[PDB]
């Protein structure tokens, strides 16, 4: 599937 | 909370609100449409399983 994980701060 | 937002956002199809810090993502592959994995109920390791994603309004 398309995911997708953000950035920490 | 800050005023405003970003142009170049992308809002979650379920609670409407704007990406922020670690936070997993998924997209319906049928209205392209982005959704929390926690306001859908997805975690990162069952979408692993999924080949392609169809969000509930497209389930229907
Ligand atoms: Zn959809
Ligand atoms: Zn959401």
């Amino acid at each position: 599937a398309r995911t997708k994980q953000t950035a920490r701060k | 909370g800050p005023l405003g937002s970003d142009h170049g956002e992308t809002l979650c199809g379920a609670c409407g609100d704007s990406d922020g810090a670690d936070e997993f993502w998924i997209c319906c592959d049928l209205c392209e449409k982005w959704f929390h994995g926690k306001c859908v109920k997805i975690t990162p390791a069952r979408a692993e399983h999924i080949k392609q994603y169809k969000c509930p309004s497209c389930s229907n």
